RNA sequence: AAAAUAGACUACGAAAGUGGCUUUAACAUAUCUGAACACACAAUAGCUAAGACCCAAACUGGGAUUAGAUACCCCACUAUGCUUAGCAACAGUUAAAUCAACAAAACUGCUCGCCAGAACACUACGAGCCACAGCUUAAAACUCAAA
């Protein structure tokens, strides 16, 4: 199905953003997933501070990940993010634009 | 068998022009990114094609059956997985005891549907019993040294005749 | 129509020949998913 | 000392299912039980 | 007899409102929209009551909220000081 | 470990029950009634192997107290609390005189289960199941004019 991963990763330089962000993407496209768009939405403070691999953070970048993987794939990737020392957060949600919008009167 | 993972969707089987689309594409409205449901529902047109006379007709007794079949194989397999589920035991347990009732009906309203229902399910339709009383051990050892008897009364009326 | 759509939007997917261009592309780019709502349900564009 | 009296009634229920046991074959003809057939003692754990 | 009555609903009864967030999509990124519904010192979430928003919106509200909470996007002790110039929507 | 607000919501599930977020599976049945004996659940505390043990604490000891002390206060430490592995229903009506009484307004149709004075008796015996305590089914004699 189509997925978005909500990505906040550590408040580095852009060559380490940009490394990270190819990382994280070819593992998607290992896992056999097809990467639809990729969506910056800035670097702001933490609504709290997130302590993540023996750091603490209170900045970070968030970055949108839209795209279609298999079912199987979704736990595969979780396990991924969750050894990347770059990343802060990782969450997969099913897209928001799939959900239908029924409409109340 | 599971339908292979590039099979199309049944809702993008019979768009116009689906061949010609990019290999992309395929992927994206195949299986393989779709959740188990979709399998199923592809699964439950192969039998209605296979099986009934009419596969349009959702509302014949051999439909439900298919599709309770259908069904009963869905819960089977999550149950491999989780075997302390009860809820879906239950689900499963009441989902083959309808089926035996739709069956038992099919049988004695339609037999060449029942019997290719049955071939085209591999399901093995069984009788009721006909006493609903609790087989104790005195019960099961008297009967089976009954039988005994029996055989040994048997070889022994062979041989002297 | 839903197979058109799709067929023209997987032309501007991220492929793995496009991956750097693309990611440097967001990088140097902005997006807000933030918008407020008044009394009378009107959308206020930040 | 209801413990003894229950034991002696199992015991005496056994007998009891032993001996219904032998008629039958008794009456089917043989004059010992079926070849390898032991009674099982099924009131006692 | 023509000006016998007829059967008919009532013309004068007036339709249920319509909320302010009905026909819009309410999404976890939308911190924005999500601080709108919540107490600017505690952070906690307002009823239906103070809202006056449907179940179904009241529940996606709830849910969003919760989502953007744990999924790194907003506060949960208060409300982000960058929504409190935002418009009032809660009649608290 | 269990989940403030939302929830002034009353939703999901057969019931027991289910209220942090994400994802994957996923919520039987096109008539109804109809199992002690079949299969699943359920809650109920207690045992069998192991393991952990901060804290609490049945029992077991010790300290202090009236004039049979505090059963009651203090200290220590067991089983245990913990973690695995196991053993009336359904469908209609508001028309009638509503209707012993109190409960919970009355009734119809149809089906199943159960009941024919009290006590003997949640008993004895038999049978089944288990098995330290037992559970289910369940009488008779004597007695009474009541209950
Ligand atoms: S008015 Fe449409 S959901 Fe509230
Ligand atoms: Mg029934
Ligand atoms: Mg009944
Ligand atoms: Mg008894
Ligand atoms: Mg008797």
């Amino acid at each position: 199905p189509r997925y978005e991963l909500a990505l906040i990763l550590k408040a580095m330089q852009r060559p380490e953003t940009a490394a990270t962000l190819k990382r994280t993407i070819e593992a998607l496209m290992d896992r056999g997933a097809i990467v639809r768009d990729l969506e910056n939405l800035g670097e702001r403070a933490l609504p709290y501070r997130i302590s993540a691999h023996s750091q603490q953070h209170n900045r970070g970048g968030y970055f949108l990940v839209d795209f279609y993987a298999p079912t199987a794939a979704v736990e595969s990737m979780v396990e991924h993010l969750s050894r990347d020392i770059d990343v802060i957060r990782g969450n997969i949600v099913k897209h928001p634009l799939t959900q239908e919008l029924k409409e109340c009167e | 068998d599971d339908p292979p993972p590039s099979t199309l969707l049944k809702d993008y089987q019979n768009v116009p022009g689906i061949e010609k689309v990019d290999d992309v594409v395929k992927r994206l409205l195949s299986l393989e990114m779709a959740n188990k449901k979709e399998m199923l529902k592809i699964k439950q047109e192969q039998f209605m094609k296979k099986i009934v006379a009419n596969p349009e007709d959702t509302r014949s007794l051999e439909a439900r059956i298919i599709a309770l079949s259908v069904k009963i194989r869905s819960y089977e397999e999550h149950l491999e997985k989780h075997r302390k589920d009860k809820a879906h035991k239950r689900y499963l347990l009441m989902s083959i005891d309808q089926r035996k009732k739709m069956l038992k009906n099919l049988r004695n309203t339609n037999y060449d549907v029942f019997e290719k229902i049955c071939w085209g399910l591999g399901i093995e339709y069984t009788f009721p019993p006909l006493y609903y009383r609790r087989a104790h051990r005195r019960f099961v050892t008297k009967k089976a040294l009954c039988i005994r008897v029996f055989q040994e009364t048997q070889k022994l009326k062979k041989r002297r005749r | 129509r839903e197979v058109l759509q799709l067929q023209e939007e997987v032309k501007n997917f991220i492929t793995r020949e496009n991956l750097e261009a693309r990611v440097e592309a967001a990088l140097d780019s902005r997006k807000n998913y933030n918008w407020a709502i008044t009394r009378e349900g009107l959308v206020v564009r930040p | 000392l209801r413990r003894k009296v229950q034991e002696g009634r199992l015991r005496r229920k056994q007998i009891k299912f032993e001996k219904d046991l032998r008629r039958i074959w008794l009456k089917a003809g043989l004059k010992e039980a079926p070849e390898g057939w032991q009674t099982p003692k099924i009131y006692l754990r | 007899n023509e000006d016998l009555p007829i059967s008919m609903e009532n013309p004068y009864k007036e339709p249920l409102k319509k909320c302010i967030l009905c026909g819009k999509h309410v999404d976890y990124k939308n911190v924005q929209l999500l601080s709108q519904f919540v107490s600017p010192f505690t952070g906690c979430i307002y009823g239906r009551h103070i809202t006056g928003l449907c179940g179904k919106k009241q529940k996606e509200i709830t849910k969003a909220i919760k989502r953007a909470q744990i999924m790194g996007f907003m506060p949960v002790t208060y409300k982000d000081p960058a929504y409190l110039k935002d418009p009032k929507v809660c009649n608290i």
